[PDB]
């Protein structure tokens, strides 16, 4: 089975090409590798060109995606943009799976108002009747994951830059609130309270 | 006699999940199909189970990545019925294979995903599934192998 | 049973993978120079040229340096080693013929002339490496195991109902507690634990280490002789956490045997004992017989994993030598006893104090040699000082001999913004007091970092103040690591004197596709061949370009191991394509490895094939013999090509069709082009 | 006597990308870099051998011959440390008193090789690792 190098591709502004590693840890097995870029709403589009789209891996090998961007510094400078990229590996009676991993391409501005560090903590929660709204205003998409309401997880969350998630929340939950994102390298950040804010 | 100082510099990144779906090139088996019991629409077959395994990567990023099945669906109202690919004399009819779920309940082959509850087996994280063949009105002496598509999305 | 079953380790390589390498030379070259501006004495002019050549034909590696001295009188060329190195894979040994060493650990360190076969220990894989028990067990019913840490497992697997040897636990730290936990189908867990604690002279059950070393003696000294000698070690790793190691050391005046044996206690810890016997001709006629007791003891983790005790005891008699008292020469005080005590002790999670204390009595002269050393390092956020304190008081009236240490290392990231895009990112200051417990202060404060794209240019400027003399030295240096060399250059200001150093180094392989340079080669190399893709830089490393015909060479390699060489797609030009950006290479010690890369030259071409107006079936073959390219339909008839010409045709095999295309140079000065190409 | 060459006292090795399926267990260790430490006017005659010693912070008692890596703003990575192994290919000791093995002065100008390495105590979660080491050098 096909892996990738990370969780998470970011892609800054102003560059050209991002290589992504696809590794085959099974050493008798026969792939064929099909890769492509969607937008937010899981629609296939051609703003981001994975290169070479469709090529045969054999047995145990690793080999390098070349993101070529596309954008034309159409996107907005003010937030990161978020895409999905997909690889599926096909493995060229019994039913055969072919396995697709979506993983996030974070397409990030060169210069922006805030440092990742501290996106973290300015994430201020919307406490009501069966609803816990999340409200980032910093332009960085935001992970939250393990959301704890005193005694009980909610879900994980995905709250976007300068927006308002929304999370339904039991009314026995109380009124502490514990989370923890994830940072840009996958690791997850030590457990911050909530704020009411 | 004194000396310096020397510093070591580098990055550790996570490493995504590998992927493997039960035996070698991801292919479950599955009994053939009986033509006597594969009558009615509710006639059923053999649920055999497999299992799918997120090896290679951490029991933390395996355990938040949603997991979701996809394919090409027989009918509008066979929405849960796999629709069988092959193009040979060997194409049965009115028969497909569903993908089941732990307690078996029908998995939507829409694309919505849901959490993964991996088991984290002394070797690895595992996610257990089953397969069954799901008459349709008839039943055909031939092999009704169909292909899916697994989704794996990395949060 | 998995016992009987031929399981092999983790992290096995077999051994007809491993590359022994290709028929190459080799020279590294290390020019450096000094001028030295003094007022009272002018200027002077001091260079050392460090020339090592070599040769790997076949599997043999001839390797021979020289050194060249120049003085501003004369030009002095003096050769200083050569060998003849060699891997055999039966043995899982090394040969080595001429000049060398003596790796022995039992007996002391000698240099020689001659012959030597050694056990290799970097050809095992890195599972069975050091010490680490081995389980052996009986599994009533098919059964999995899950041998854990006292953190975490290590070792999960399944076994079938019968005997089981485990022997692929990693060192895992020099104590460690591992719990066996079978787990059977039906019966329940049976759980059993087994603490170890590691001595380096403790090998693995069933593992054996021997050198046979004859030949000349070789000393600096031009006092001793070059007598020949003998020497044979042996190490072997008993059942039941025992190790019997021995050996001999044979001359025409010295005749010494050693035989000791070490344990493993488990909670009490390690133990290892030895004696050698020693039949000594002294430089004059006088024979004398001795024998010395070395004795080692390991402590385990005392508290929770809070201290750790080394006592190495040694008491040689009134007659016992090493082998250098009797290679002295024709006419030309033994050590009573020697006690090391080490504790180290971790608070905190932050400091980590380490003492040390070394108390060695002689004959006849009861004079001691004390010396106590205690050390405490500490990393408080990005931070990180260190206090040490320093107590020398030996036989040769070193007084009281005292020395107190302060050192500072201060990141500038502790002020700069997570992701500043400034080069003060890449810095640090440092600085260092150093009292003598006497007045004779040495301040040192100053700044060091990178500033270059890929952290070659590496700078440091450090200024300082030696107090009671009152001089305050400047010190600045600039080091560059690139792709053709390493050439550093720095000034030494004081209070009369300026030093200006300068230096070049590199390697130079004279390999079948023509002579390639790089960087200054460290045993073995692996040679990048990426012909048409010229400065192209290779991953994980830094300053290490490929060259106008794209052949470099990698300085450090690790032998006998699965090690990635990939291309840094990004840095590379946009006309050229790699079919394979990765490659896998396990090369020999002292071996040149080709990791060959195939880079087409052409435009970056996707194309858009309609079939009677209908797009290209998934999988079908589109190729083209103009250019030698290859490449297969995506979707909707799109298809990937690299290295293409401006026009051309390409010829497609769903289960054949031929399409005919041109483009602008608008186009072939795009990045990537796109267009659509009806095909026949 | 001589001393430590110019521009090797403060030194930075760039150990790269390592990932958690290198270093996923205890005792996993990534591919070694190396790096060398010179030594300039060391004639024979005032020091026939040599010898360096690494003092450094352990990450934990039970692993004293690793170093710890420094806490970063962004976050640093856990159950992982930097390893100093020799030209014998054996661990170093980060006591300040355990020294490494001897070596012959040549006249002039003197290299002695080390490795650098990462060595996970456990499962490594990803991160930046960072660590400092100070080494003294005697003369015999």
């Amino acid at each position: 089975g096909v892996a990738l190098g990370a969780t998470r591709v970011i892609y800054p502004a102003g560059q050209k090409q991002e290589q992504l590693a696809v590794t085959n840890n099974d050493e008798n097995s026969t792939y064929l590798i099909q890769s492509w870029v969607e937008n937010a709403d899981g629609v296939k589009d051609g703003r981001f060109i994975v290169t070479p789209p469709l090529f045969a891996m054999k047995g145990k090998k690793e080999n390098t995606l070349r993101i070529l961007d596309a954008t034309n510094n159409q996107l907005p400078q003010d937030r990161e943009s978020l895409f999905w990229m997909n690889v599926k590996a096909i493995p060229s009676n019994t039913l055969q799976l072919a396995i697709i991993s979506r993983i996030k391409l974070y397409y990030r501005p060169a210069k922006l108002a805030l440092p990742p560090d501290q996106a973290a903590e300015k994430l201020r929660f919307r406490r009501s009747a069966n609803s816990l709204t999340l409200i980032n205003p910093t332009p960085y998409y935001l992970t939250v994951t393990e959301l704890n309401a005193g005694t009980r997880v909610l879900e994980n969350a995905l709250v976007p830059p300068m927006g308002e998630s929304t999370v339904k929340l039991p009314s026995d939950a109380g009124s502490n609130i514990t989370y923890r994102t994830i940072n840009d390298y996958g690791a997850l950040t030590p457990k911050m309270t909530g704020v009411m804010e | 006699v004194n000396g310096g100082t020397v510093h070591f510099k580098g990055e550790v990144v996570n490493a995504a999940c590998a992927v493997d779906a039960g035996s070698v090139d991801q292919t479950v088996q599955l009994g053939q199909v009986r033509t006597a019991s594969l009558a009615q629409e509710g006639a059923t077959s053999s649920a055999v189970g497999f299992n799918i395994q997120l090896n290679d990567c951490d029991t933390n990023v395996a355990s938040k990545a949603a997991v979701a099945f996809l394919g090409t669906a027989i009918d509008a109202g066979h929405t849960n019925v796999l629709a069988l690919q092959s193009s040979a004399a060997g194409s049965a009819t009115n028969v497909g294979v569903q993908i089941l779920d732990r307690t078996g309940a029908a998995l939507t082959l829409d694309g919505a995903t849901f959490s993964s509850e991996t088991t984290l087996n002394n070797g690895t994280n595992t996610i257990p599934f089953q397969a069954r063949y799901f008459a349709t009105g008839a039943a055909t002496p031939g092999a009704a192998n169909a292909d899916a598509t697994f989704k794996v999305q990395y949060q | 049973p998995q016992a009987f079953m031929s399981n092999r380790a983790r992290g096995y390589i077999p051994p007809e993978l491993w590359d022994p390498g290709i028929n190459a030379g080799l020279l590294n070259y290390n020019f450096s120079g000094n001028s030295v501006q003094n007022r009272i004495g002018g200027n002077s002019h001091y260079a050392y040229l460090n020339l090592q050549s070599g040769l790997n034909i076949g599997a043999w590696r001839l390797r021979d340096n020289t050194t060249w001295s120049y003085n501003s009188s004369k030009n002095k060329w003096q050769h200083i080693n050569t060998w003849l190195e060699r891997d055999i894979i039966p043995l899982r040994s090394r040969l080595t013929l001429g000049d060398g060493y003596t790796q022995g650990d039992i007996f002391d360190g000698i240099n020689f002339r001659g012959a030597q076969l050694a056990s290799d220990d970097n050809m095992l894989p890195d599972s069975q490496r050091g010490f680490a028990p081995v389980i052996h067990g009986i599994a009533r019913g098919t059964a999995q195991v899950t041998i854990k840490q006292n953190g975490y497992d290590i070792y999960n697997s399944t076994v079938p109902p019968g005997p089981f040897t485990i022997n692929d636990i990693y060192a895992a730290g020099n104590s460690g507690d591992l719990q066996v936990t079978i787990k059977e189908a039906d019966g329940s867990t049976q759980i059993f634990t087994v603490p170890y604690s590691s001595v380096p002279l403790l090998q693995r059950e069933g593992h054996t280490r021997y050198s046979i070393t004859a030949g000349e003696y070789r000393s600096g000294n031009a006092q001793q002789e070059k007598p020949r000698f003998f020497q044979s070690t042996l190490l072997h790793g008993l059942p039941a956490g025992w190790t019997i190691y021995g050996g001999t050391q044979l001359a025409d005046r010295y005749r010494a045997f050693n035989f000791g044996i070490g344990k493993n206690m488990g909670a009490l810890g390690a133990l290892s004992v030895d004696m050698t016997q020693a039949n000594s001709t002294l430089p004059d006629d006088s024979q004398h017989d001795g024998q010395s007791v070395r004795f080692l003891y390991n402590k385990s983790l005392n508290e929770s994993g809070t201290n750790i005790q080394l006592v190495g005891y040694r008491y040689s008699t009134s007659g016992y030598f090493n082998f250098a008292d009797t290679t002295y020469s024709r006419m030309n005080y033994n050590k009573r006893g020697k006690l090391q005590l080490t504790v180290t002790q971790q608070l905190g999670r932050t400091s980590t104090l380490y003492l040390s204390g070394s108390h060695q009595t002689y004959w006849g002269t009861s004079n001691v040699d004390e010396q106590f050393q205690a050390g405490l390092n500490t990393a408080f956020e990005d931070i990180n000082w260190t206090l040490s304190y320093s107590l020398t008081k030996n036989a040769w009236q070193k007084g009281r001999d005292q020395m107190l240490a302060l050192n500072v290392n201060i990141p500038f990231s502790h002020w700069l913004r997570s992701d500043s895009k400034s080069q003060w990112r890449h810095a640090s200051a440092s600085y260092s007091m150093s009292h003598d417990l006497n007045g004779r202060m040495t301040n040192l404060a100053g700044v060091y970092g990178t500033l270059l794209e890929d952290n070659n240019l590496s700078y440091s400027v450090q200024t300082g103040y030696a107090g009671g003399n009152s001089g305050s030295t400047g010190y600045a240096t600039l080091n560059y690591r690139g792709g053709y060399g390493n050439a550093n250059i720095g000034y030494s200001h004081s209070d009369d004197i300026k030093q200006l150093y300068y230096g070049v180094s590199g390697g130079v392989l004279a390999h079948a596709n023509g002579v390639t340079l790089g960087q200054p080669l460290n045993d073995t190399v692996v040679l990048v061949k990426a012909p048409g893709a010229k400065d192209a830089k290779v991953e994980n490393q830094t300053g290490v370009r490929t060259d106008w015909r794209g052949y470099a060479v990698l300085p450090y390699a690790t032998e006998y191991r699965e090690n990635r060489v990939a291309l840094d797609t990004n840095t590379l030009a946009d006309n050229v394509d790699l079919d394979n950006a990765v490659a896998n290479v396990v090369p020999t010690r002292g071996a040149i490895v080709r990791a060959e890369f195939k880079a087409r030259v052409g435009i970056k071409l996707l194309m858009t094939l309609t079939h009677n107006n209908k797009p290209l079936p998934f999988g079908a073959m589109v190729t083209s013999e103009s250019s030698q390219s290859s490449g297969i339909v995506a979707d909707n008839g799109q298809v990937y090509l690299s290295g293409m010409p401006l026009a051309g045709k390409v010829q497609v095999k769903w289960g054949h069709c031929v399409a005919n295309y041109q483009l602008p140079p608008e186009s072939q000065q795009q990045l990537l082009t796109q267009l659509s190409a009806e095909c026949r």
